[PDB]
């Protein structure tokens, strides 16, 4: 299938080359897979949900995205006009507050929660996660993701947005998650992305159209949209049965774009999320 | 934490 007149993002994804505006894509569409999504909530009724998404959990007063972040992140991973994966499920998991802060034992919380929810769910093709937020190092908080990720659950997380070292912030400094650097337009390292050896990948993070509360539509910029396109590249890859949930983040730097990447320091890794679909 |  073929979605023109694409925000640039998806239409990245699915080129060897920048500037294009096609997004080019399987018809199964991660159809199947499942992708939670750990953030500050998801607007469900969104129209371009079609009913794919739910919430699940909440650590607050209500279930409710009073912030915009996590259904802006949801909307990359498989909303009808934003996502890469157009046809899978959504899990709503709110460990993030309207004032988008949350403590790390919420935080915690969360990803175990993930990790026992997923067995009653109906995921055939497979279980992904996507984590866009961070702070400061923390064993306790790499130590939840890690978790998550062995219980057999795609994590995927962002690099963050310190122009620093990755090392330094969690959990994107757990080296067995797949932590996700944001790009530009023009095939340039966001200047707000964050570098260093852990980063196993990057994707579009710069200026993403993508769904937001009240029904509405916002470009905003981060690792915390480039860890979406990830995520719902793997569901995508993992209905096709390409990958699988457990290899996944390597499968997706094995098959990357390599090379393209400006503004890449020595020692992380130059490689760009993309689907190698051909008709 | 905080979003990203
Ligand atoms: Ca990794």
């Amino acid at each position: 299938a073929a979605q023109t007149n694409a925000p640039w993002g998806l239409a990245r994804i699915s080129s060897t080359s920048p500037g294009t505006s096609t997004y080019y894509y399987d018809e199964s569409a991660g159809q199947g897979s499942c992708v939670y999504v750990i953030d500050t909530g998801i607007e469900a009724s969104h129209p371009e949900f079609e009913g794919r998404a739910q919430m699940v959990k909440t650590y607050y007063y209500s279930s409710r995205d009073g912030n915009g972040h996590g259904t802006h992140c949801a909307g990359t991973v498989g909303s009808r006009t934003y996502g890469v994966a157009k046809k899978t499920q959504l899990f709503g998991v709110k460990v993030l507050d309207d004032n988008g802060s949350g403590q790390y034992s919420t935080i915690i919380a969360g990803m175990d929660f993930v990790a026992s929810d997923k067995n009653n769910r109906n995921c055939p093709k497979g279980v992904v996660a996507s984590l866009s937020l961070g702070g400061g190092y923390s064993s306790s908080v790499n130590s939840a993701a890690a978790r998550l990720q062995s219980s057999g659950v795609m994590v995927a997380v962002a690099a963050g947005n310190n122009n620093a070292d990755a090392r330094n912030y969690s959990p994107a400094s757990e080296p067995s998650v797949c932590t996700v650097g944001a790009s530009d337009r023009y095939d340039r390292r966001s200047s707000f992305s964050n570098y260093g050896s852990v980063l196993d990948i990057f994707g579009p993070g710069t200026s993403i159209l993508s769904t937001w509360i009240g029904g509405s539509t916002r470009s905003i910029s981060g690792t915390s949209m480039a860890t979406p396109h990830v995520a719902g590249l793997a569901a995508y890859l993992m209905t096709l049965g390409k990958t699988t949930a457990a290899s996944a983040c390597r499968y997706i730097a094995d098959t990357a774009n390599k090379g393209d990447l400006s503004n890449i320091p020595f020692g992380t890794v130059n490689l760009l999320a993309y689907n190698n679909y051909q008709a | 934490a905080a979003p990203a």
